[PDB]
Parts: structure tokens; sequence; C-alpha cells
């Protein structure tokens, strides 16, 4: 599972981490079979 | 017999909206009371006799 809050139109400076609790829903569920200990998300 | 669960009751229509990764609904007493039909994907409700 990968819980993502891809929130656009943020009327605020980036600055620091956002405040307030933020509920997230899962957006992926696929049968790998093993468990993951590393990754690399390509940045374009 | 919904995909494996055996019970008894009456099935009606409910307005609860399941998340896509969920299939069963519970209550206070931790017993199932809402199921999703495997063939057609509407949400039902379970109440006893």
């Amino acid at each position: 599972k990968i819980y993502s809050k891809h929130t656009p139109i943020l009327v605020r400076e980036p600055e620091d981490l956002p405040q307030g609790f933020s509920a997230l829903e899962p957006l992926v569920d696929l049968p790998i079979g093993i468990n993951i200990t590393r990754f690399q998300t390509l940045l374009a | 017999n919904f995909n494996g669960l055996k019970g008894t009751g009456v099935l009606t229509e409910s307005n609860k909206k399941f998340l896509p990764f969920q299939q069963f609904g519970r209550d206070i007493a931790d017993t199932t009371d809402a199921v999703r039909d495997p063939q057609t994907l509407e949400i039902l409700d379970i109440t006893p006799c």
C-alpha cells in the first residue's frame, strides 16, 4: 500500500511540514509476494 | 452464502459507500452486517429475522 496525499492548489508557502491531521486512503494494492526494503522513485 | 460466509437474515439496500479495497462491514459486536455481492458490485445490508 502507498498512502498519498497529492494535494494541489495549496495557498500557502511550502516552508515546513503541514499541520493538522490528514486522513489518507490507499491507492495501490497488488500481489508482490515478497516485502520491500528499498526503492527509487524516478524524478523527472 | 456470500463468497464463503454462512448466515440467515433479510437483505436490503444500504447507502454506505465502501472503499475499493474493502468487502465486509462490521458493527459494535464485531459481527458482519454489510456485504458486497461478488458478481454485481452493489452494497447490501444484513438484519436478523
